[PDB]
């Protein structure tokens, strides 16, 4: 189901896209996976720990 | 809105008392960042001594964990709303859906 | 600068006497008013003391000899 | 401020006189990375020089051969030839011979000395020779190429004609052998972090490492010359042309921080533009109805606080409406 | 000239105090400590370098001995404050002087997952790739051809 | 030739939209393609002349954590929308704009009092929404030109600029460019092979000109270079 949903759009079916380095500007071999993840900022801010 | 949701988020945001729930479905009369005034429909309106409903949104106030809790209106003027629908997204909510 | 002290452990019998003689040298160099026998490179007293110990010209016996010599000089000046 | 920072080098270490360690400090938060990457990609491939490109042994016509007279295979011969640097003059292609026999190993000093070329290390050993009955000779052709040509393009150039069965060597026209740039944190009095660059390079010795650095920098500057501001500053000329009337006068009076009451009162006299109001003394205001104290005070405050005043004599109005 | 002026300058944090702070920590090590301390490696000595932030940057090859993951662990820092103390921290409690665990002769600076994965990928050879079968003079030429 | 090769030259600043633009560097001999692409990309993403908002002032609200009877969104959403707004100034380096609006409606960038050298890149950019007839908003917006990016915290210098309660500080996030992609392809040449033409696409704020920004980035890189070129032991 996820594969057919990805193929519905123009995104690659394998889920791993070729990535370019930000510093060297070259191609990363072994295509890295990349997506959209939902993340959370925990209630352990450093400004109350240092 | 969280992209990969579970469907349950559409309940935890409304079953709790964090967001502004519609006690009576009506037409929006006055939208403001502080208060929301709704005009009750003729059927749901009481046959006597009735009027319009007012929800006083709470602004930035200290919570029990030193966090901010604020409700933001998510409705437009003249937009008809149904009973039980969300009117103002509270903290960490989006259109009646939990968004942490 | 100084990153490792293994050569100092090779030159001295152990690490405790090594750090003791290094602390004595550092006290002599910082508040004792003694000049460093090795040209420093913007380093603290501890680093130059460890360097002079590693060069092999400063140890507990040499420090005791220098203390005896400064004592003799004090008494010769008192005459 | 649109004014960047220029680094000032504090260390050019020339250890072993053929391997340099240069520093650069300070840069900005991201300039060190890109500068190192550009310099490396330039010195690796796009750096003109000279190196061996063809080899031909008078008795061996294949890279695989049980050749006598030498205690090393043909692969080691080709490797030592690739490891031999030489600088040539304007002649971009020249052959040399190695007619020599003997007992010890043949080195770079045994090459036929020609004024058109110059060997960098005469003592560089080339091939160990058999102590007796070993008279081997080979010719070597060098050219002036662009950079590294691996065995793939080399075997393609072979596939082109290779009529005699000419042997081949890996051409490395880049004078630098290795280079590595490293970025670290450098601190100004209150700056968070700056890219302190450290470049450790090592060349074939045919040119100084600082000289190769300067040459790569000049070649990149020549490449970028096409769009270097079109000039130093491209604008050493300022010209201030201003008419007598101000452009604020052409704007309507509704853009002067005035209430709806004052706006309606000003529109009552058909005075829409500001220039239609600046040429009107206040004597023609208190006579106008609905212009008492609050309206008049607000007008005189929000009209003259902008520098101008109410009531002036001008003729250039309205240009051009 | 006095302590009050220096205190006011430190509170203001002028441009003239940061170089002093860099100079006083030129060779003055400190002590890093994990909250649960098990063995001698629970407290180590390190030369500090100043970084702009509110967090303590730690070497990756020692946290393994610290048994401290980077999921929110908080560690403490202490100052020697004495010549004897600084010399002892540089001589004994320093990280370089503690590479073998006191329990077993196994080196406690065994590499972690990231570096070993990188090296395994670097050394795991294939059968066919770009440049299979050619010849290289030295490691520097190999690095050049690769980059 | 084998040595003394050519130099590139701009030939097109064709824009597929009002902001999404494309440029074409050609020709490049070999290897210079990726080099120049990465260099220009990093220079553009690092720092370019930007003209975002720095300080705001609204007569009604005193602090960004307050509200105002008449506006739908909150003060924080207003500050976010203002930070998202882009503008172009030419003559001066800092300017103060005045926005005065009333009546029910979506208050956008087209409702502000523009000036001579002040140009709005897009008037459709919504700022807030007035949901009351007898409701008005009169605000002052400070916009200054800078280099790079600076937050609202570290920008403080003294303790008198914040004494006026109406003055609020937003993080000065000015960056004309937003995304910069590049790719090399086979260039069209007179008689040779393997020449790389570099197509660089840029999704920007529409404030800066693509050609102007490209030339400015090239000049910045060349200045850093020229500082690096005549290397000698000088302190
Ligand atoms: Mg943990």
């Amino acid at each position: 189901e996820i594969k057919e949903l990805l193929k519905l759009g123009d995104l690659p079916t394998s889920g791993q896209i070729r990535l370019y380095d930000g510093r060297t500007g070259e191609q990363f071999e072994r295509p890295v996976t990349v997506g959209y993840m939902y993340m959370l900022k925990l209630n352990h801010l450093v400004d109350d720990k240092m | 809105k969280p992209l990969v949701g579970t469907g349950m988020e559409r309940a935890v945001a409304v079953d709790s008392g964090v967001t502004a729930v519609a006690k009576r479905g009506g037409v929006v009369q006055y939208v403001d960042a502080s208060r929301i005034v709704i005009k009750v429909n003729e059927d749901e309106m009481y046959p006597g001594e009735a009027g319009i409903d007012i929800y006083n949104l709470t602004k930035y106030t200290r919570s029990n964990q030193n966090t901010c809790i604020n409700q933001m209106p998510c409705v437009s003027l003249g937009e008809p709303v149904e009973r039980g629908d969300v009117l103002a997204d509270g903290p960490s909510t989006d259109l009646g859906e939990l968004a942490l | 600068a100084r990153v490792t002290v293994q050569d100092a452990v090779e030159k001295i019998g152990n690490r405790f006497d090594l750090v003791l003689v290094a602390a004595r040298r550092a006290r002599q160099m910082q508040v004792g008013g003694k000049d460093p026998l090795v040209p420093e490179e913007n380093d603290k007293t501890t680093v130059i003391a460890l360097r002079e110990i590693e060069e092999g010209l400063i140890n507990n016996q040499i420090l005791d000899v220098r203390e005896r010599q400064e004592q003799q000089e004090q008494e010769a000046a008192e005459l | 401020v649109t004014e960047f920072l220029k680094p000032r080098l504090v260390d050019i270490e020339q250890v072993s006189s053929t391997h340099a360690k240069v520093t650069l400090e300070p840069l900005e938060r991201g300039f060190g990375h890109t500068l190192g990457n550009a310099l490396r990609r330039i010195l690796l491939s796009s750096m003109p020089g000279c190196a061996v490109t063809e080899v031909e042994i008078d008795g061996v016509l294949h890279e695989y051969s049980t050749k006598e007279g030498v205690q090393e295979d043909i692969l080691e011969i080709l490797l030592n030839l690739k490891g031999l640097a030489v600088r040539v003059q304007g002649k971009d292609e020249v052959i040399l011979t190695l007619n020599k026999s003997g007992i010890g190993p043949v080195t770079a000093a045994d090459i036929t000395h020609d004024g058109d070329v110059e060997i960098v290390k005469p003592q560089h050993v080339i091939c160990h020779l058999t102590d007796e009955n070993a008279s081997i000779s080979m010719r070597i052709k060098v050219q002036r190429g662009r950079g590294y040509v691996p065995a793939s393009t080399r075997i393609h150039s072979e596939e082109d004609e290779r009529p005699i069965g000419r042997l081949l060597v890996d051409a490395c026209y880049s004078p630098v052998e290795r280079i590595a740039y490293n970025v670290e944190a450098a601190r100004v009095e209150q700056r968070t972090d700056l890219d302190k660059l450290v470049i450790e390079m090592e060349t074939n010795g045919t040119i100084d490492p600082e000289e190769a650095i300067r040459r790569a920098a000049t070649i990149l500057a020549e490449q970028l010359e096409a769009f270097v501001d079109l000039r130093d500053v491209r604008q050493p000329e300022v010209k201030e042309e201003k008419p007598e009337f101000d452009p604020i006068l052409l704007r309507p009076v509704d853009d002067l921080e005035l209430t709806v009451r004052s706006a309606n009162c000003l529109k009552a006299e058909a005075i829409h533009y500001i220039g239609d109001l600046v040429q009107r003394t206040e004597v023609e205001l208190l006579k106008t109805p609905n212009l008492g104290k609050k309206s008049l005070t607000e007008i005189k405050d929000v009209l003259a606080s902008r520098g101008l005043s109410l009531g002036m004599r001008l003729e250039n109005w309205p240009p051009a409406s | 000239t006095t302590i009050k002026a220096a205190k006011k300058m430190v509170e203001r944090e002028e441009a003239v105090v940061w170089d002093i702070l860099d100079e006083v920590i030129r060779e003055h090590p400190v002590l890093l400590n994990r909250a649960p301390t098990l063995h001698r490696l629970g407290i180590q000595a390190f030369e500090p370098v100043l970084i702009e932030g509110k967090a303590i940057q730690l070497h990756p090859l020692v946290c393994a001995a610290y048994n401290a993951d980077f999921d929110g662990d908080q560690m403490a820092v202490h100052v020697p404050l004495t010549l004897e103390a600084q010399l002892e921290a540089r001589a004994l409690m320093m990280s370089t002087n503690n590479i073998l665990s006191p329990a077993n002769g196994e080196p406690i600076i065994v590499p972690s997952q990231d570096v070993v994965l990188g090296l395994y990928y670097m050394t795991r050879d294939c059968v066919n790739a770009k440049g299979e079968g050619m010849v290289l003079t030295g490691p520097k030429e190999a690095e050049r051809l690769y980059r």
